[PDB]
DNA sequence: CACACACT
DNA sequence: AGTGTGTTTTTTTTT
């Protein structure tokens, strides 16, 4: 198991400008932004599958590292070009890759808002190290990539009902029902923006 | 095996026709009885079945679910053979089987994931009874475009239900056979809920309840709040959580754990004899003092008090005048005195003597709607009328505790109800009036 | 060596020599070698004993006729540990292998014990690491680990399809039975007869059914950092394992970290989140005391037949009653009469029933009046943990609905549901009552009602249920102003109702008297309590142990655990009977009781007081532990009750009454 | 029951 | 072209 590559996460500390709850416009997509959010509710740890395997028993062939954007997505066909099947795919839970995630939402503070704006809550993506790094109920200084998050149930994946806006022509990735979005941020690094009563511990720890 | 199944049916009819004791074939006896009074139902004891033939009983125990319909068919054929002249569907309704086990009763608590679809013997107290629900014994259908009309005779012995017919079956569609609900013959079913053995008192465990079903000659036999020793097959169906389905019971026999007889329809189970000695006790004036002394054991006296109690329990006669008026029969006795004087004890004893009403307490009884509370039904936002104590006490001599401790204001609402001998409610836009003979 | 079903050396078995660990374990050759080693150490490996403790559990569970097969996870790492690591990494397959080896051991120790349980479970007790819900990482997935949670749901136990046979409507009448994970639908969606997709239905052929009980878990708030919401992971109980607990009782268990899919979770989250479960291979409660081995496993306390022989031996020893009086709450110096009362309440009277319906309570309602700071709450705390089944009533905190009987509207089920009445919790055990003289009066009347019948009857919100309440209760009260005035009548010293003191069989009053040398002893005694309480002082702990041993010698000669087991033995087997009695002694007693209530300092004496005396006699006889009541023990019961009555009187009449009863007092 | 979608 | 699937605050009642 050690041979299997351990995924890379690169957290950015000491970033020049902190945009805080302000800024965060649409023109920037996939952009590195530093936000001084006041995250007091956070979320629960979530497995957040990264990659996985598929059985596709009737071809007997096996995928490797299936990636899905936001909704559980299956291979386009059976891994074997023979018995290529757009009808059936079954998970093989073999290439299972997971990143402990916590949908932390940040409510804006009281200061730095001119006119009593409500504590606007923006969910922020969190990583397993970041989840443990982040202490909930505490306002945090954090930065990371600002990605466009689509609205839920929009994909025509099986099980989840597709969300039946304006769209382009010439696309064929999703020809019908269009799609709608609700952007959320991803923070690569997070820091908080805002005992030991034993004789041996006292002697060793104290200067 | 269908021929083998018919052979098993023949074996069962050989059982019933040639099982006798002292030359007496009890089965044909109850058969002719159920012919004279047309109850298409038959009672059998499995001990008798084992005595006649173990093998048939074992086949029963293997999978009763489908053995029972064969037995019902056998009984129906037997009734046709006996009660109908030779060479003379729905012409004769099918008889249904009644069984008494006398085996051990597994508690409702600690029932296993095993015993699925297995005949079991239990006991519990009813907490709720469902209204009647018809069941398609016979089904009348027509093939829509094909116009083909056919008969279906579905039994309630599977699982859930049989799906509607598919294809033409001699395209007419995935369900051409549209049910015409006129020739189709139905039998009512009733759902039951048993509390687990109030005597078992599983310490710290909320009493689990299971659902049941009853057939036309089983439904409405007993009321809620009454304990019954049941003999019915353990039953499972899907409510709509993986591979878990609703546990319930399909009953093959009903016996009263409380053992109390049903609503007395004046049929004298005491018969002429017991009532004859009852009148003899009435004939002998000394027996009045006998009843007086017998009431309230260990009380040490208070005999005139006991006489008053006996008279009250005895029931004052309600005379209905030719006028719109009507003489008020029942009376309510008032108990005032020093505490620790067995007064509440005597009340409890008297209520135990006469269960036509229910012992309660003021604080224990809901202040609102003591006579009859109004509650919002879970599936109807309208606040329905729930029967309060004096609804239950109606038709019964009732004892209640802590009158003084009770809030006075609603006790005012009690005197009017007892005075009128009814309970008139116009609250919440609902003008129902219920009798209070207590 | 074989490609499948092989036997190899332990070392070649240990190293996967393959890219994937789980794939290497997947080889049935490796599995069979592990099976050989498993059977080998199961009986052959007799750790620390001449006999294999696992073999001892075998045919003992056979005698128990159960399916668990507890392992303790020890003697596994101790037995070459490769199997231990293999289990810790990829359990499920070698759990199945353990079930097989259980089969062979089964038919070995007990032939024909097969077909009793078609399977024999694995029960992995204990674990190297306790872990936390905050500790659950993607590494922890699909690995059995001990956890630290609080049971919350305990859903209705449901039989679940151990095997499932899926068949299509058109082609397959019956298809082969395949195992069901009970976590999600198998949904094969393929017919052996029809290659094309078709409508599928379950097969009517019967397959095995196993119990199913879902429970929500919760991290311990004390262990949880402040201000942090504990995580909640779902756990499902299975057959031979369901109904092991009570909701909120809280447990630590080792189980595989199941992971499942559900599209609704992704929808509400907008992300490829995957639903995670655990189902403990073995269950053990976490009561939270962690004092001893009782914490491990389920519940606490014990019962020993050697202990009951000791109880018999002390029972025939005389002076046992006085030792018990000294035994109850030794940490409260003095209060000899109070100790007597509370101890006999712990023993409790003999329940009596007449004609089936007429009944007499076997429980004792102690009324205590105590000055503030008189250990009343601490007396109650010593009382509890001594009578096993116990409850505490804060008095002011509880109410009429809360303590006696409560109904709770349940939005999740959509109907009114019963809420646990704390007095129902009192039922079957001792009932502690505190701060009662200050709490609500309507609640007091509710308690009166409940105690009168030893049962609580509630008819509201469509719930007409009635619950038995068999509980020996002990009310704690403070005098008017905290100080009882002996010259003042008791009723004037009491801010509560007359009827409640009437229904109370035992009255207790605490007063402050001169007791100088006694106050010396009491202050010294509290100093000693502090000193033994202080960790800072063979060693210091040894001298603390020896001083508590000697104090146990003077007071509480029986050990407190031995004491509570003595009480358990008394309730379980001892049932003293009034076969012999003194009718006219009690007659003259109640006669003297009369024409005394005429005194302004005297409360009325009624029949229930006499029944109280009778049940005090029963409690004394149970305290004597003889199966037959003793006349003179009953005499001491009379003495205690009459002394309580005399104390209840005004001091002015109290002296005249004590002279009058002196004709009774000397007989004791 | 029975008619717009999404491929069948 | 197969065949599947979806639409009908108030007011007592506690307390
Ligand atoms: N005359 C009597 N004969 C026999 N037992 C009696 C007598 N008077 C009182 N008792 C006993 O004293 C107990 C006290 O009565 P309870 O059943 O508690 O109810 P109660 O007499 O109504 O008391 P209150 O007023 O409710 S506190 C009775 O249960 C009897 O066991
Ligand atoms: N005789 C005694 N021996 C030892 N401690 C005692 C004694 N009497 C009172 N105490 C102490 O008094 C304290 C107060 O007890 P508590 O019941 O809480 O008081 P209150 O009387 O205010 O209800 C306890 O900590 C207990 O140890
Ligand atoms: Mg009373
Ligand atoms: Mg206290
Ligand atoms: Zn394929
Ligand atoms: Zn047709
Ligand atoms: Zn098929």
């Amino acid at each position: 198991p050690e041979q299997t590559e351990r995924v890379f996460q690169i957290s950015f500390f000491n970033l020049p400008t902190v945009h805080r709850i302000r800024d965060i416009r649409s023109e920037k997509i996939g952009s590195l932004l530093s936000i001084s959010g006041t995250v007091t509710r956070t979320s629960e740890v979530r497995p957040e599958l990264y990659k996985a395997s598929f059985t596709c028993d009737m071809c007997r062939a096996i995928v490797d590292n299936v990636e899905q954007s936001f909704k559980y997505t299956e291979p386009t066909f059976c891994p074997n070009p023979s018995c290529e099947n757009r009808a059936f795919w079954t998970l093989n839970v073999t290439r299972s890759r997971f990143l402990d995630w916590q949908k932390v939402r940040i409510q804006e503070n009281a200061n730095e808002i001119p006119t009593g704006s409500m504590p606007r809550t923006l969910d922020v993506i969190l990583r397993g190290d970041s989840v443990e790094r982040a202490k909930p109920g505490d306002r945090c200084k954090f930065t990371g990539v600002e990605i466009v998050v689509p609205d839920v149930t929009q994909l025509g994946l099986p099980g989840v009902k597709p969300s039946s806006n304006s769209g382009v022509t010439g696309l064929r990735s999703l020809g019908v029902r269009d799609l709608t979005y609700k952007i959320s941020f991803l923070a690569c690094h997070v820091i908080s923006i805002g005992n030991e009563r034993d004789q041996e511990v006292f002697l060793n720890s104290l200067s | 095996n269908d021929d083998d199944n018919t052979e098993i049916i023949k074996s069962f009819k050989n059982f019933i026709l040639e099982f006798r004791l002292d030359s007496q074939f009890i089965y044909r006896d109850q058969l002719r009885n159920n012919i004279l009074v047309k109850n298409y139902s038959l009672t059998v004891n499995m001990e008798h079945l084992i005595g006649y033939n173990e093998d048939i009983y074992k086949k029963l125990s293997d999978e009763p679910s489908d053995i029972i319909p064969l037995f019902e068919t056998a009984i129906t054929q037997v009734a046709k053979r006996i009660s109908i002249l030779s060479r003379a569907l729905n012409s004769l309704p099918t008889f249904q089987l009644i069984l008494n086990s006398n085996a051990n009763q597994i508690p409702l608590r600690d029932l296993d994931s095993e015993h699925v679809s297995k005949i079991v013997r239990l006991s519990g107290i009813i907490i709720s009874t469902s209204v009647l629900s018809s069941r398609a014994t016979y089904l009348s259908i027509m093939c829509r475009n094909c116009r083909h009309t056919t008969s279906i005779t579905i039994n309630n012995f599977n699982s859930n239900t049989v799906s509607l017919p598919r294809s033409c079956l001699s395209n007419c569609g995935p369900d051409p056979y549209i049910i015409i609900h006129e020739s189709s013959k139905f039998i009512d079913q009733q759902f039951l809920k048993l509390q687990e053995i109030p005597e078992l008192v599983p310490v710290g465990e909320m009493p689990r309840n299971l659902t049941m079903t009853c057939d036309r000659y089983l439904t409405n036999k007993v009321i809620p709040g009454t304990r019954v020793t049941i003999v019915g097959i353990y039953s499972i169906y899907n409510s709509k959580g993986v591979a878990i389905r609703t546990p319930y019971i399909k009953i093959l026999g009903i016996q009263s754990d409380v053992e109390t007889s049903s609503i007395w329809n004046s049929v004298t189970m005491f018969t002429e004899e017991e009532e004859e000695e009852f009148l003899q006790l009435s004939r002998n004036p000394k027996l009045y003092e006998i009843l007086t002394n017998s009431i309230a054991p260990s009380i040490f006296g208070n005999e005139d008090i006991k006489k008053a109690i006996v008279c009250l329990l005895m029931g004052g006669s309600k005379k209905i005048l030719p006028d719109g008026m009507r003489l008020r029969g029942d009376i309510n006795v008032l108990l005032l005195g020093d505490p620790g004087t067995a007064k509440s004890q005597l009340l409890k004893f008297v209520e135990k003597v006469s269960p036509i009403a229910v012992y309660t307490s003021g604080k224990g009884s809901s202040a609102a709607g003591l006579t009859a509370s109004v509650q919002r039904d879970p599936m109807t936002r309208e606040f329905y009328l729930e029967g309060g104590a004096m609804v239950l006490a109606d038709g019964g001599v009732v004892c209640i505790d802590e009158f003084d401790k009770m809030r006075d204001e609603d006790r005012v609402a009690i005197h009017e109800a007892m005075e009128q001998q009814t309970i008139s409610i116009a609250k919440a836009g609902i003008t129902t009036v219920l009798n209070s003979r207590t | 060596i074989d490609p499948l079903r092989e036997e190899l050396t332990l070392e070649s078995l240990s190293n996967v020599k393959a890219n994937s660990y789980s794939e290497w374990i997947t080889q049935p050759n490796v599995s069979r070698t592990i099976a050989r080693e498993l059977k080998s150490f199961l009986l052959e490996y007799t750790d620390e004993t001449g006999r294999s403790v696992y073999g001892a559990r075998i045919r003992t569970l056979g005698e128990m006729n159960s399916e668990s097969l507890e392992v303790n996870y020890r003697h596994l790492a101790e037995s070459k540990a490769i199997l231990a690591l293999f289990l810790a990494k990829c359990p499920e397959e070698m759990l199945k292998i353990f079930d097989l080896v259980a089969m062979e051991a089964t038919e070995l120790h007990y032939p024909d014990y097969a077909r009793i349980h078609s399977e024999i479970h694995v029960r992995i007790s204990d674990f190297p690491t306790i872990y936390s819900l905050r500790e659950l990482r993607e590494s922890n997935l699909s690995s059995l680990v001990r956890v630290t949670g609080v049971v919350t749901r305990r859903t209705g136990v449901f039989p679940q399809l151990k095997y499932v046979k899926f068949n299509c409507l058109k082609c397959g009448s019956i298809l082969g039975p395949f195992f069901q994970d009970s976590n999600e639908e198998i949904r094969i969606s393929f017919c052996t007869n029809c290659k094309s997709k078709g409508p599928f239905r379950v097969n009517g052929e019967k397959t095995v059914y196993r119990n199913y009980q879902r429970v929500t878990l919760q991290e311990a708030p004390g262990t949880v950092p402040p201000g942090r919401l504990p995580r909640h992971r779902e756990v499902i109980l299975l057959a031979d394992l369901v109904d092991v607990s009570k909701p909120g009782e809280e447990v630590e268990v080792t189980g595989i970290y199941k992971n499942n899919y559900d599209g609704n979770l992704n929808a509400k989250n907008g992300f490829p989140v995957f639903a995670t479960i655990i189902e403990a291979n073995s269950i053990k409660r976490r009561e939270g005391n962690t004092a001893n081995e009782g914490e491990e496993g389920l519940d606490v306390f014990s019962w020993t037949e050697e202990e009951e022989r000791e109880f018999r031996k002390i029972s025939r020893d005389r002076g046992i009653i006085d030792k018990i009086i000294s035994s109850m709450a030794p940490s409260i110096y003095g209060h000899r009469d109070i100790k007597t009362a509370v101890a006999c309440s712990l023993f409790g009277g003999v329940p009596k029933n007449v004609n089936g319906k007429h009944s007499i309570r076997g429980d004792i309602n102690v009324l205590l009046l105590g000055d503030p700071g008189t250990a009343k709450s601490q007396i109650l705390k010593y009382v509890e943990k001594t009578a096993h089944r116990a409850v505490f009533a804060t008095g002011q905190g509880a109410s009429a609905v809360g303590l006696t009987a409560s109904v709770r509207k349940d939005p999740i089920t959509k109907e009114w549901t019963l809420e646990g009445g704390a007095l129902v919790l009192a039922d079957k055990g001792v009932c502690l009552i505190d701060e009662f003289d200050k709490m609500n009066d309507q609640d007091r009347t509710s308690i009166h009602e409940a105690m009168e019948q030893q049962s609580i009857s509630i008819s509201k919100a469509g719930i007409v249920t009635t619950l038995q309440a068999r509980c020996s209760i002990i009310a704690a009260a403070n005098p008017n102003g905290g100080r009882y005035n002996s010259t003042l009548p008791l009723a004037q010293n009491v801010s509560l109702t007359e009827p409640i003191l009437s229904r109370f069989d035992i009255l207790c009053v605490v007063r402050d008297l001169v007791d100088e040398e006694a106050d010396e002893r009491l202050a010294t005694f509290v100093v000693d309590s502090h000193v033994r309480s202080h960790p800072e002082n063979l060693n210091a702990r040894q001298r603390r142990l020896q001083r508590q041993r000697k104090k146990e010698e003077e007071i509480s000669p029986i050990p407190q655990e031995l004491l509570m087991k003595y009480i358990h033995y008394a309730r379980t087997k001892i049932y003293p009977k009034l076969h012999q009695m003194d009718m006219d002694k009690v007659s003259r007693v109640y006669a003297d009781l009369r024409r005394e209530s005429i005194s302004t300092g005297s409360f009325p004496i009624t029949v229930r007081h006499l029944e109280s005396i009778l049940r005090i006699a029963e409690s004394f006889a149970k305290m004597r532990l003889s199966e037959f009541v003793s006349s003179y023990d009953l005499d001491r019961a009379i003495k205690v009750v009459v002394d309580s009555f005399v104390d209840a009187q005004k001091v002015s009449v109290r002296r005249q009454l004590r002279r009058s009863f002196a004709i009774y007092t000397l007989g004791h």
